[PDB]
């Protein structure tokens, strides 16, 4: 199958440097340019880099001229993106993807798109320490169908995953995408609706799970 | 003189490149396409791919699809063989191969072939040889010289100058695993003239500039 | 009514070159004559101005650069010959500009195509737009491209990145009876 | 660099229905535009390249068509699985600029949000810090406004909101907004509440409490 | 891929004779899209055939050929000297355009054993640290000879090299070379170095050998 693998991300200081690996198979390797698209959180997705077939032309946004370089070794069907001095505005989801070449008259024309693309690459850019997070309450009310949740408060970096009553609590659960705090770190809220009848007579217990900091909370939620 | 003249011998270390020309004449270049045909030393013929002049559409063989890309130049009636990230598996005698034709037609084959170009792959250096007597034994005797020693390919040996033909078996070489070549060159003469007659073998080896004539003795 | 050929959206292959018609309307060929923006403005049979014939044709394609010297009378070479033909006795005006702006893309462009075969040369103001694969050889081709059989039409791949001379060319030939 | 925009920025459409969405260049650039179709969580998908030219495996029901500045999308009869985000490509020099987007939702009845409001727990303010949460449950549309007033004074700036995506059961969309204060300046105010303005709401909507109660 | 299989491996006939060579495909090639080459040593390939039944230009009219499909002849019908060498068959319809592993033609000839002589390693080179002992194998045919080196009665292997000359053009025999060699220090811990020969024309293997020394 045609297929593109990228990997190499993760968390890095600002002005330090990654490196970012795309392995291919299914296709003729030598026969395609190659591109590096990123996609940061909750925008569309930008082109950064694309390298000829055989290495000899090379061309980047100019946010990363200079910092950045795309390189490929057609003789392990890999493709690099070579990352210095990296910025807060680097943090995006990093796809590799396979040029587009239209035939006409049996001439290839090349530069027309991205027809394969990875499943990326996450890279995030921050000085902030790799933190647990705090589990909070969201109490039900006396008498406000009744809502109740967990507030995921300050970790760094993402994701935290959060099951209800260790996943057997499904129905009616909203775990909120998180939002990046001007501390650095993210907050995120995972809430549930349910039977105010059920308040008295029913657990409900969130379960945080953030692999980075080697931490599991589970938070009882209770009235008051 | 409807010819296809090719480059001359190449010899580069592993993991370079080189680039082979063929250039067409007495033939209009711009109307026909040109084949390359890679054969090693005592092999069958290996179709690497073709290009159309006009157009410059390639087709190639799943086995060189990795690192060989065929190109032409009208302009300069020549067309190439560029082979990237050499080994010493790429060490063969490569040759191109056209259809003659007008401004309008063409010929029903590859009718026209260059000379061929050989290409040698390994990390070794030039060296000349070294040529040591095979002393005939104390009707007929054979005696020759030994050719060690050397790189690249080839040498040329003669006796007597070129004097003496009947009898002479010059051997193709093998390749040691020091990465040089040995070459043997014997003669059959008749048992009487080994007193009366000097055998002398001539080896040059052009790569090296290298000349010796070395006389065969009876001990 | 210039305005509308010259600086149109797109222009057409020169293989198949469009034509425009223009009988008696409003013109003046001063501004033109005196434009740089025109890298090339020749005219034969007339001198480079306001006479009058009955009808006027706008022939319009597109070239590299290296080629605009063959839309002349007797010359020879890709266009000339298999794509367009001005007779001898032609009587008008040829006109061209830089289109590299327009008609050049990174990686090359694939809408504009010229005729690479053809068995014989094409007569003045002739247009063939076959698709017809061409035979090289004895063999007969059977619609399937191959040794001798080739396609006819080839792409110019136009790059921004090219030399000046294999550039796009945008070119308007201006025909006076 | 060529920046390109699309018209309109969402869409709401039903399984059938006739979807266009166009691509406005600011240069001509031929034929040179691609779209992409991108659901949550997944890589884009190449839809067509050279305007009008289906990839493989797209179904025939997406064309696209255009020349030059304008641009056009089509998807003739929409299907539970077209509901995403569609991007714009142009081609003609680098960078390769991509268009905003524009997300093609599923069109349902209008549903009002339920509103909870939530008070720090004493565990938080235990490390000297409230959070105070309003929670928009299961609404249509997407677009809703959360006013956060503190003694009646209304706040800006020290609000955070998260959306969403639209749920795969009742096509409802929930947002949850965090008012963050320090512990010294919870403390020295009374009632804390979330004013909703939604389309299904009549007039806005408050959920409140009094701090302590 | 076409696969192109050629037949017989060598073709051993005599001068005056008929030659006739096939040319086998995987599946069914155009007939007007495969030829015939012809190769000499140190040559580039000679195009002989092509269309399967159309004679090149200059090529002898006693070169013909025949074939449909997945199966083509390539006949002479009378065998000149000048016409042994090597054939290869190619099919250029079908995109890569596959060659044959080719066909040997070589002069047919009478069982002819070969002379054997042995070179102990000249006093020069052993001079450089390394010895080599050379065993002839002069004018002999059929090509196929077996060389085993005994060094003290110890047979050799993995230290030796062949070399087989091509068939002459006068006597239409081969000649063999092979080479043993051996460091000076190893060449000296031993004294009877012997090439034992096997072949056809021989009644039994013949040996030769000298003493280090005298
Ligand atoms: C260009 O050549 C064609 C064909 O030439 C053939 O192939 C050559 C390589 C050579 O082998 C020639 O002897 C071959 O004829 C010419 O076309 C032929 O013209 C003759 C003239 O009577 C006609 O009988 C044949 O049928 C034609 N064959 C084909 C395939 O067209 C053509 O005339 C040559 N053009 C010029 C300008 O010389
Ligand atoms: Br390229
Ligand atoms: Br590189
Ligand atoms: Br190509
Ligand atoms: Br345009
Ligand atoms: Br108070
Ligand atoms: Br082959």
């Amino acid at each position: 199958q045609v297929q593109l693998v990228e990997s190499g991300g993760g968390v890095v200081q600002p002005g330090r440097s990654l490196r970012l690996s795309c392995a291919a198979s299914g296709f003729t390797f030598n026969n395609y340019p190659l591109h590096w698209v990123r996609q940061a959180p909750g925008k569309g997705p930008e082109w950064v880099a694309v390298i000829s077939q055989d290495g000899g032309n090379k061309y980047y946004v100019d946010s990363v001229k200079g910092r950045f370089t795309i390189s490929r070794d057609n003789s392990k069907n890999t493709l690099y993106l070579q990352m210095n001095n990296l910025r807060a505005e680097d943090t995006a989801l990093y796809y590799c993807a396979r040029d587009v070449v239209v035939v006409v008259a049996a001439r290839n024309h090349y530069y027309n798109g991205m027809d394969v693309w990875g499943q990326g690459t996450t890279v995030t850019v921050s000085s902030a320490s790799t933190k647990g997070p705090s589990v909070f309450p969201l109490a039900p009310s006396s008498k406000s169908t009744a809502a109740l949740g967990c507030l995921v408060k300050d970790y760094f970096p993402e994701p935290v995953t959060v099951s209800w009553n260790s996943g057997a609590l499904t129905s009616g659960v909203h775990t909120f995408p998180a939002v990046l705090q001007s501390s650095g770190l993210y907050s995120l809220s995972s809430v549930v609706t349910v039977p105010s009848s059920s308040l008295g007579t029913q657990t409900y217990i969130c379960n945080v799970n953030h692999k980075p900091s080697n931490t599991k909370v589970d938070k009882k939620v209770e009235p008051k | 003189q409807v010819q296809l003249v090719q480059s001359g011998p190449e010899v580069k270390k592993p993991g370079t490149s080189v680039k082979v020309s063929c250039k067409a004449s007495g033939f209009t270049f711009t109307t026909s396409a040109v084949q390359w045909v890679r054969q090693a030393r005592g092999q069958r013929l290996e179709w690497i791919g073709w290009i159309v002049v006009g157009s410059g559409n390639t087709n190639y063989a799943q086995k060189f699809q990795e690192r060989v890309t065929i190109t032409r130049d009208m302009s300069t009636t020549t067309a190439y063989m560029e082979l990237s990230s050499l080994r010493s598996e790429d060490t063969a005698v490569y040759f191109c191969a056209a259809p003659h034709c007008n401004s309008t037609s063409c010929y029903d084959a590859f009718d026209i072939w260059g000379q061929g170009t050989m290409v040698t792959v390994s990390s070794a250096s030039t060296k000349g040889p070294s040529v040591f007597p095979l002393a005939p034994s104390s009707g007929t005797a054979a005696l020759g010289c030994l050719v060690k020693d050397y790189f690249p390919e080839p040498v040329t040996v003669s006796w007597n100058s070129g004097a003496l033909t009947s009898g002479v078996h010059t051997f193709p070489a093998v390749l040691q695993s020091s990465g040089l070549y040995s070459l043997s060159s014997v003669v059959t003469v008749p048992s009487s003239s080994l007193g009366t007659q000097t055998y002398i073998c001539n080896v040059n080896h052009k790569p090296s500039n290298t000349k010796v004539d070395k006389k065969v003795e009876p001990k | 009514p210039f305005g509308e050929v010259f600086n149109a959206t797109r222009f057409a292959s020169v293989y198949a070159w469009n034509r425009k018609r223009i009988s008696n309307c409003v013109a003046d060929y001063s501004v033109l004559y005196n434009s740089a923006s025109f890298s090339t403005f020749k005219c034969y049979g007339v001198s480079p101005n306001d006479l009058c014939f009955t009808n006027v044709y706008a022939d319009s394609f597109v070239i590299r650069g290296d080629e605009v010297r063959q839309i002349a009378p007797g010359q020879t070479g890709k266009i000339a010959d298999y794509n367009y033909k001005l007779p001898d006795d032609f009587t008008g005006c040829v006109i061209a500009w830089n289109s590299n702006n327009l008609d050049s893309k990174v990686g090359g462009n694939y809408n504009y195509l010229y005729r690479l075969f053809r068995k014989s040369n094409l007569k003045p103001f002739e247009r063939d737009i076959s698709t017809e694969i061409y035979q090289a050889g004895s063999t007969p081709c059977n619609g399937v491209e191959g040794f001798n059989c080739y396609f006819p039409l080839q792409s110019y791949g136009f790059q921004p990145t090219n030399g000046v001379g294999y550039q796009p060319y945008r070119v308007v030939v201006l025909s006076f009876e | 660099d060529i920046q390109l925009t699309q018209s309109p920025s969402s869409v709401s459409a039903s399984v059938g229905d006739r979807v266009t969405i166009t691509c406005r260049a600011s240069q001509g650039i031929s034929s040179w535009l691609a779209w992409y179709q991108q659901k949550p969580g997944k890589a884009p998908k190449l839809l067509i390249y050279a305007v009008s030219s289906l990839q493989s495996g797209v179904p025939s029901r997406f064309s696209g068509s255009g020349s030059g500045t304008d641009f056009t999308l089509t998807i003739s009869s929409l299907q539970p699985e077209d509901f995403a985000t569609y991007y714009c490509q142009q081609a003609k020099s680098f960078p390769f600029t991509f268009g905003p987007g524009t997300k093609v939702e599923i069109k349902r009845t209008v549903a009002a949000p339920s509103v909870f409001i939530f008070p720090p727990s004493d565990e938080q303010l235990k490390s000297g810090t409230a959070s105070v949460v309003c929670l928009l449950n299961n609404f249509y549309p997407r677009e809703a406004k959360v006013q956060w007033k503190v003694d009646n004074a209304l706040q800006s700036g020290n609000s955070q909101e998260s959306v969403t995506e639209q749920d795969s059961k009742d096509s409802t969309y929930s947002l949850s907004s965090t008012l963050t204060l320090s512990k010294a300046d919870y403390e020295k105010h009374k009632v804390y509440a979330c004013e909703v303005t939604h389309q299904g709401l009549s007039s806005p909507v408050t959920k409140s409490f009094n701090r302590g109660e």
